[PDB]
């Protein structure tokens, strides 16, 4: 009787309507991919075979739940196979499937129990059939998932005042820490924002290094975001922009916001495209930055290929595309930055996105390009000299690799989704003392539910194991109580023939 | 110097953790012992970078009489400008 | 699994009751006789508990031995009749203890229910052989009354040798599958089970 631990499909809620798998319970037995019933019946599926029209064909017959059994290195697959599981992901995530669905990992016992249920499934002979008819029976734990109604989505917030003057233009920066996938405990999210947040850590320590000494104390205030509740349709976001909007009247959300950054997957990859949801306009900041940058990444570094994408705002969609989209509804400057070009890509979410996807070389050259541009752009240095054949960040300034490695690798360490991160996880907690050592102002932005029309409501019940009993069907025990029968009657003449036998001698 | 340095280990080691500035010279007189806390990442305050080999020794607070591990150390030889120590910490027993 | 419970059941019990009246339980109304040689084998399995506590296997399996031996001897006295239903009278008795023991227990709290290890259905077998296990006692016991002749104590002390024949297997099967170990087991008792019998024509004189 293995006892595994399975984790569910998401089961999150957005503005009322469902989304994911809507069941946690079964008990059932496992009858894998075969031509049979297949109704009320759990479906193991391996990920070296997991077909879409194999599992719409399970959807449409009603299964008792659906179990993956992702293997347990899950880097030695083959690539091929990983872009097959990107493709898949969307479209399967997209659904309001009210079977439990559940991953496990591999397992020697699993590999073994898969293979049985597989040679039952798919298969004198019926009265042979039903003597060896070794099919094991799984339940779970717990009781259905709940909507988790007190769960406060967490956001951390650090500024950085200019030089001198109240009234200095305060660009914003953001990147939610969090990353959503097909499994919220397996959506660990490396290339995801969890790798554009990094970069800003490190242009955080960059900007603190660059806030800390007068002579570099550039007057544009800095208003740094953590974001939580990101690929959830930018909630945190929407919470954090309409509390220092609306809700107060001070904040540098207010005082003179230039362009708000967001940052999301810009690591590996050779293509760097900013996406817009407006053009810039010739002459602001928008447009300077852009300058600054393309004049970088056409002169500093001539490895990447880089190209605007201008979105237009739709108002349609589940989630907003990019991030900057939330910043550019409140009449606030903002682009999103990415090594993606597309947003309709399923390249994000992506449990896929181990740590080993990432690459550190890509990353310490994307934060050059990206710290470098914003420096010029902030110091007047286009109509200063410098010409960008030439960088700013050598020596003394040098964007650690070590740091950005190890930053990565310990985002990779935990699950980064946001129904897992609490609002007091260790994960949060360290990343408010890492801002802490660099940021001011720093504080956590919280959203409930709303508790009216509930924008989200988080489910519980992700990490249930799994019993696999061992059973055969009453047919067979029907067989062993005729075998016991028989073994009885010739007990009955094994009295007499005993008698005999002593009296015979 | 600016040092800093995550830790690897379990969340629940952390609180019983502090890292220690331990000078190569003497081992015994710890010139800094920030704690980790609930945080994983200590950020020494800045030091000067000359030479000066250091150690990070990994001082928790969790004996061997209930569970069994090994305490970190990594020296740091101060010239460069950051450091980003990625000590492990996995106890067992 | 409630109904291989029942298989089970009735693979352990049945037999037991066959005995039961297929020995003429009606020549002494043996439910009385059947209860104290029930409570004796309660008493020394509690003095077999007793002395593990105060006294490796080896050691144990002896004092359970010994202890089982003295209780079959006690209650064999305790009653008079027909040689072969003091024999009855005392293994029926010991056999249904051990089925009440922790061979019924296990029983019912495992199978019932989702599970279907082999272990219950191998323990019913062995508890149907250890029906003639029990036998065997009691055609020792009876040997070592009825009289004393024809090198009878060397046969008698052989057989006390004999028993504990179990932890004796169960050591070599530790050394050395379950089924084969348990048909082992079944093997090694009816050997022993043929030499009682054997003993038993040899002395009806």
């Amino acid at each position: 009787a293995h006892e595994f631990t399975v984790y569910r499909m998401q089961q999150y809620d957005l503005q009322g309507q469902p989304y994911g798998t809507r069941n946690a319970v079964l008990n059932t037995e496992a009858r894998t991919m075969a031509a049979e019933v297949l109704s009320r019946r759990c479906v193991l599926m391996r990920l070296l075979d997991f077909s879409y029209e194999q599992y719409q064909k399970a959807l449409r017959q009603s299964a008792g739940a659906v179990v993956i059994i992702l293997p347990r290195a899950m880097a030695a697959v083959p690539q091929d196979v990983v872009r097959q599981f990107m493709e898949i992901e969307p479209e399967m995530l997209a659904m309001e499937t009210a079977v439990p669905v559940y991953f496990a990992v591999e397992d020697e016992a699993l590999l073994s129990i898969y293979k049985q249920t597989q040679a039952a499934s798919a298969s004198a002979e019926v009265l042979l059939r039903t003597a060896t008819a070794n099919g094991f029976q799984m339940v779970t734990s717990g009781v259905q998932s709940k909507a988790v109604s007190d769960w406060l989505i967490a956001s951390v917030e650090g500024r950085l005042t200019g030089l001198g003057g109240e009234d200095l233009p305060t660009i914003v920066i953001v990147a939610h820490y969090d990353a959503f996938g097909v499994a919220p405990w397996l959506s660990l999210g490396a290339d995801s924002n969890g790798s554009g947040v990094s970069v800003l850590l490190e242009l955080a320590r960059l900007f603190s290094r660059l806030y800390t000494y007068k002579r570099t104390h550039a007057a544009y205030n800095l208003l740094f975001f953590a974001s939580g509740g990101g690929k959830f349709n930018y909630q945190g976001t929407k919470r954090w922009l309409e509390d220092n909007l609306d809700h107060t009247d001070s904040s540098l959300l207010q005082d003179n916001v230039a362009f708000v950054l967001c940052l999301d997957t810009v690591g590996r990859g050779s293509s760097l495209h900013l996406h817009v949801s407006k053009p810039p306009r010739e002459g602001t900041l928008q447009h300077a930055f852009l300058r600054e940058l393309e004049t970088v990444a056409a002169h500093q570094f001539p490895e990447v290929r880089f190209s605007m994408v201008h979105k237009r705002i739709n108002l349609a969609e589940d989630v907003l595309a990019w991030e900057h989209e939330r910043f550019a509804i409140r009449r606030l400057p903002a682009f999103t930055l990415s090594h993606l070009e597309s947003h309709r890509d399923g390249q994000r979410s992506s449990i896929m996105d181990v740590r080993s996807r990432v690459d550190s070389k890509t990353l310490t050259r994307n934060t050059r390009i990206i710290a470098e541009a914003l420096t010029r752009v902030i110091y007047n240095l286009t109509e200063k000299g410098t010409p960008p054949d030439m960088p700013v960040f050598t020596e003394q300034m040098q964007i650690q690799q070590e740091q950005l490695d190890s930053v990565m690798d310990w985002l990779t360490n935990q699950p980064r989704a946001a129904q897992l991160v609490d609002k007091d996880s260790t994960f949060l907690s360290t990343l408010e003392h890492h801002l802490s050592r660099y940021l001011k102002d720093v504080k956590q932005h919280h959203v409930k539910a709303d508790k009216r029309d509930p924008e989200f409501v988080f489910y519980d019940q992700l990490k249930q194991v799994m019993n696999a009993y061992r059973v055969k069907p009453a047919v067979f025990d029907l067989l062993l109580a005729v075998g016991i029968a028989a073994y009885l009657g010739m007990a009955y003449v094994a009295v007499q023939h005993f008698s005999l036998l002593y009296k015979t001698v | 110097f600016d040092l800093s340095g995550n830790v690897i280990t379990s969340s629940e080691y952390l609180p019983t953790l502090w890292v220690k500035l331990y000078k190569s010279e003497n081992l015994d007189n710890p010139i800094q012992t920030v704690s980790l806390g609930q945080s994983l990442f200590f950020h020494f305050p800045p030091l000067l970078r000359d030479g000066e080999n250091y150690v990070v020794l990994l001082d928790s607070t969790l004996p061997r009489s209930q569970y069994d591990y090994i305490l970190p150390q990594v020296s740091f030889t101060a010239v460069g400008y950051h450091k980003h120590i990625t000590l492990i910490f996995n106890p067992t027993r | 699994t409630l109904f291989h419970f029942g298989n089970c059941f009735a693979l352990a019990y049945f037999p037991y009751f066959i005995t039961y009246k297929c020995s003429g339980l009606s020549e002494y109304n043996a439910f009385w006789k059947c209860v104290q040689a029930g409570v004796t084998y309660l008493f020394v399995q509690l003095c077999k508990m007793l002395f593990l506590a105060t006294f490796i296997g080896e050691f144990m399996k002896a004092s359970v031995d010994v202890a089982d031996l003295i209780g079959l001897n006690l209650v064999m006295s305790r009653n008079a009749g027909k040689g072969e239903y003091k024999i009855m009278v005392a293994a029926l008795g010991w056999a249904t203890a051990e089925l009440i023991m922790s061979r019924c227990i296990p029983l019912w709290v495992g199978a019932r229910g989702i599970e279907f290890d082999w272990k219950y259905i191998q323990m019913s077998i062995d508890s149907n052989i250890s029906l003639v296990h029990y036998i065997v006692a009691s055609a020792q016991v009876w040997m070592i009354t009825r009289y004393d002749h024809t090198f009878r104590p060397a046969v008698l002390l052989l057989m006390f040798l004999s028993v504990y024949k179990a932890f004796v297997m169960e050591t070599f099967v530790h050394l050395c599958g379950s089924w084969a170990a348990l048909l082992a087991r079944a093997v090694v008792t009816g050997l022993l089970a043929l030499s009682t019998l054997a003993l038993y024509v040899a002395v009806v004189n």
